[PDB]
């Protein structure tokens, strides 16, 4: 689909069986969820941004559909405020930014 | 505001 | 243009007559500059990002241009990694998600 701007291009995808909301962000590099319990093995991680950086737990092969469209990735699960979907999985559904 | 670097 | 995601989607931008490289930011909604001299007075506000919270200069409606595209807003500056176009900017250029 098309999404415009005007509000938080936020959607919903599913992960672990959970469905949840997410925003969509071209400015992250990588995929970052709100703190839950994935059955899984896990290697630390700290990812940075405005603020400075916060410590992550790092889960690969993770399958995620966003909005119909399966990908399967890294997931990185933190103390975020907001669930993000970033490049690693944008590229997988084929998402363009349009100007 | 999220980089994500 | 149509830009996607295998790599940071950085672009040139002019502001202050100076030329600039910025990310186009769909998870930001503010537009925030590393530290740099802008004409006009400021307001000391404060935003937030992932790694928390940080004091920035508010300039209003001050000119920039995106890949050619021309917008006139608000730019914060202040210490972010990268110099970020938010969605107060990629409204005006007409930018949207596409999958």
């Amino acid at each position: 689909p098309q999404i415009t701007l005007w509000q938080r291009p936020l959607v919903t995808i599913r992960i672990g069986g959970q469905l949840k909301e997410a925003l969509l962000d071209t400015g992250a590099d990588d995929t970052v969820l709100e703190e839950m319990n994935l059955p899984g093995k896990w290697k630390p991680k700290m990812i940075g941004g405005i603020g400075g950086f916060i410590k992550v737990r790092q889960y690969d092969q993770i399958p995620v559909e966003i909005a119909g469209h399966k990908a399967i990735g890294t997931v990185l699960v933190g103390p975020t405020p907001v669930n993000i979907i970033g490049r690693n999985l944008l590229t997988q559904i084929g998402a363009t930014l349009n100007f | 505001n999220x980089p994500i670097v």
